[PDB]
């Protein structure tokens, strides 16, 4: 089974160009298979891209004609997408497809990818990255409630961890939500027993990779 | 324009079927997705095709303008959003998204009510959460009262996706007020309404 | 040796005037490609459910082309892939693509193959399949040079595709020696089985006025470039008509004169069937334009139209074990 790892994503300024690229591996006669790129805008659905057949065939989505160009290397089992004057609309996770070694109807259809790659999230924005500010969340009837409120950070995503992956069972980490601020705010809670509250340390730890930021922050009852 | 329902319902052990119409395409596939960040997952390509992996309890099929998922024998787990995929004369399109949600008993939520952090509160603004711990179904009303006074505008709520083992959801509403708006009261309290709850519930606390 | 020949005549009226017939087989059944001609131009695809053809879709209507196109229907096991390409003067051809994979439901867009190889070649309509090329799967849009004066050698050109017909970037190469100086050339169309690819095309004769069929094999030499020879099928007072393959063996029709009276069908130029078109009481009537539709390596139909809007089915079973 093949392999897709895409690249080239992050924080990008309006105007400017993207550059991705997706490595492929485990392939068998990769330049015979339609490669894709499809979009996600954030809470909304998946927007085919472009799409490049066999023999060289490229189509693209309406919302990107003009601007974008999808090649291929088949040496290397490479497949590219160039974006250019990137505006607030591209802004998405951009996924690597492929479809299946029989293809289909048309190199642009979107009903034969059988093979997705991880995504990599595109954030078109004038903004500067920033940080969260991490803050207790402590408790205060046999089971207890404690967590840590992820603050004002940019962009997404922070990943929240309880005692360095040791707690997991009972643990809520809420979908951030885009503030007025236009930062970025989410909540990482906890259930564990009222009689552990003084035996067991509890230690939220939070990375943001953008800022390369770590806080661990314990939480005590007050 | 392919157009598929955005919600369907199913206790576990039933068979449910998502349908999906329009395009003018000769295949249909199926790609779920578990979260929002989540990259998607083909379940069915090509109208029948199934990946490595996946159940078998899941079927594709295709009538004319209309391609069919099929989902026998539903489990917790198979709570998701799934999208269908096709081709028109303007290149690939996808569905809006089907949510399936898994039915399971009533679950009344188990409260929970945080006061500022003392570190945040040097900062000058002071952040309220109000948790709802594992309930079902997703329809609850959070209502804010400072010093008995229903707060408006002034709250954001954050739901997670259906649970994978249990079908329960949990939910966060977060009251963000300035530090001088959070000094001048006593009392702070959130009023729960749930299915679940007989009466609506209140948690408060009493400091700033 | 076992020889086994089992022959059977089958009947088929068409409620459609066709121009010219175009016949495949796609899951045991057997269909047509109509061209229609006061009245509009149409590109039928049709069906033999039991003694009718029916008429399943018009792919004309789904395309803005003018005139009479060329056309290239290529049958691999599950899909069917049609193509209408126009027919001249430009740099590049435009040509209009329909994909299916039951008998019914065609989906289509237009498709241009930049600055073409075929410039000026002629091309004429045909039915295929998939070429195996190393490897690769390959379908074939040849086209053949009018009339030549001066011999460098170029001849049969070919251009391909291994994307299902969508982009046509790929040269075969046709090195044919014995391509002649002085005479026309007019339908060449490829014959491919199990790997092999192979040409039938006419010749026009300069002493006389009437086309020869000519049939040359292939075989592969260098990665995409072949290199054909004449195959010699001649044989006394009978003029060489159609020519396939059963059994690894060639199947080749005969007409007694050039008005088709009568049909010989020689397999592996060793047994013969006759067919005289004198069935139905049908007296004026031949089997000019009889060719053969491939179904198995043991059975093939030999169809003609005898008269305006009778078919002539003969099913054959052959097999020499």
């Amino acid at each position: 089974a093949v392999t897709l790892d895409e690249s080239g994503g992050g924080l990008q300024t309006p105007g400017g160009a993207l550059s991705l690229v997706c490595k492929g591996s485990g392939f068998f006669s990769f330049s015979s298979y339609t490669m894709q790129w499809v979009r996600q805008a954030p809470g909304k659905g998946l927007e085919w891209v472009a799409s490049i057949s066999s023999g060289g065939g490229t189509n693209y989505g309406a919302a990107v004609k003009g601007r974008a160009t999808i090649s291929r290397d088949n040496g290397q089992s490479t497949l590219r997408l160039q974006l250019n004057n990137l505006r607030a609309e591209d802004t998405g996770t951009y996924y690597c497809a492929k479809h299946g070694v029989n293809g289909c109807d048309w190199s642009y259809s979107v009903g034969c990818v059988d093979a997705w790659g991880h995504g990599t999230e595109v954030i078109v924005s004038s903004a500067s990255t920033k940080g969260p500010s991490v803050f207790p969340l402590a408790p205060s009837g046999g089971t207890a409630a404690l967590g840590c409120l992820v603050k004002d950070y940019f962009p997404e995503p922070v990943t929240v961890s309880w005692n360095s992956g040791a707690l997991t069972s009972g643990v809520h980490t809420f979908p951030a939500v885009l503030q007025s601020s236009g930062l970025y705010s989410l909540s990482s809670v906890v259930t564990v027993p009222s009689s552990s509250l003084g035996t067991q340390t509890y230690i939220c730890n939070v990375n943001h990779k953008p800022s390369n930021t770590k806080v661990d922050k314990k939480v005590e009852p007050k | 324009a392919l157009t598929q329902p955005s919600s369907v319902s199913a206790n576990p052990g039933e068979t449910v079927k998502i349908t999906c119409s329009g395009g003018s395409s000769s295949y249909y596939g199926w790609y779920q997705q578990k979260s929002p960040g989540s990259a998607p997952v083909t379940l069915i390509y090509n109208n029948q095709k199934r990946p490595s992996d996946i159940p078998s309890r899941f079927s594709g099929s295709k009538s004319g303008s209309t391609g069919t998922l099929t989902i026998t024998g539903v489990q917790a787990e198979d709570e998701a959003v799934y999208f269908c995929g096709s081709r028109d004369n303007s290149g690939g399109i996808f569905g809006a998204g089907t949510t399936l949600t898994v039915l399971r008993t009533v679950a009344a939520p188990s409260v929970f009510i945080f006061p500022p952090s003392d570190e945040q509160l040097k900062s000058g603004t002071a952040s309220v959460v109000c948790l709802l711990n594992n309930f079902y179904p997703r329809e609850a009303k959070v209502q804010w009262k400072v010093d008995n006074a229903l707060q408006s505008g002034n709250s954001q709520e954050s739901v997670t996706e259906q649970d994978s083992k249990d079908s329960t959801y949990s939910l966060s509403s977060t009251l963000t007020l300035s530090k001088a708006d959070y000094e001048k009261h006593k009392v702070y309290a959130c009023e729960v309404t749930h299915q679940g709850l007989s009466s609506p519930v209140t948690k408060s606390f009493n400091r700033g | 040796r076992h020889v086994f020949i089992r022959t059977e005549l089958s009947f088929i009226k068409n409620n459609v005037p066709c121009i010219r017939d175009m016949f495949f087989i796609y899951k045991r059944e057997l269909y047509n490609i109509c061209l229609d001609d006061e009245d509009e131009t149409h590109i039928y695809v049709q069906k033999k459910v039991k003694d009718s053809w029916i008429t399943l879709n018009d792919l004309f209507k789904e395309t803005d082309l003018t005139g009479r196109p060329h056309i290239f229907a290529y049958v691999d096991v599950e899909e069917i892939i049609i193509l209408l390409c126009e027919d001249e003067r430009k740099k590049d051809m435009t040509c209009h693509r329909f994909y299916s994979n039951d008998g019914k439901e065609y989906n289509n867009a237009e498709i241009t193959i930049s600055d073409y190889i075929l410039k000026d070649k002629l091309l004429s309509s045909y039915v295929s399949l998939p070429l195996k090329i190393e490897n690769r799967e390959y379908f074939l849009i040849c086209g053949v040079s009018p009339y030549k004066f001066k011999d460098d050698n170029d001849d049969i050109l070919c251009m391909a595709s291994h994307d299902k017909g969508e982009t046509w970037g790929t040269k075969i190469v046709i090195k044919y020696d014995n391509y002649k100086l002085g005479v026309q050339y007019f339908f060449l169309r490829p014959y491919i089985s199990k790997n092999d690819l192979s040409f039938h095309f006419y010749v026009g004769d300069n002493i006389n006025n009437v086309k020869n069929v000519n049939f040359i094999e292939c075989t592969h030499e260098k990665d995409l470039e072949f290199v054909c020879s004449n195959r010699d099928f001649l044989k006394d007072n009978k003029v060489l008509q159609d020519v396939s393959t059963l059994n690894d063996e060639y199947i080749v029709s005969y007409g007694n004169d050039n008005n088709f009276a009568e049909c010989y069908i020689f397999f592996n130029n060793e047994n013969s069937i006759l067919i005289k078109p004198e069935k139905y009481g049908n007296t004026a009537a031949g089997c000019y334009g009889g060719t053969f539709v491939k179904i198995d390596e043991n059975r093939a139909l030999f169809i003609y139209s005898s008269s305006q809007g009778i078919y002539n089915i003969h099913t054959i079973y052959y097999a020499n074990y």
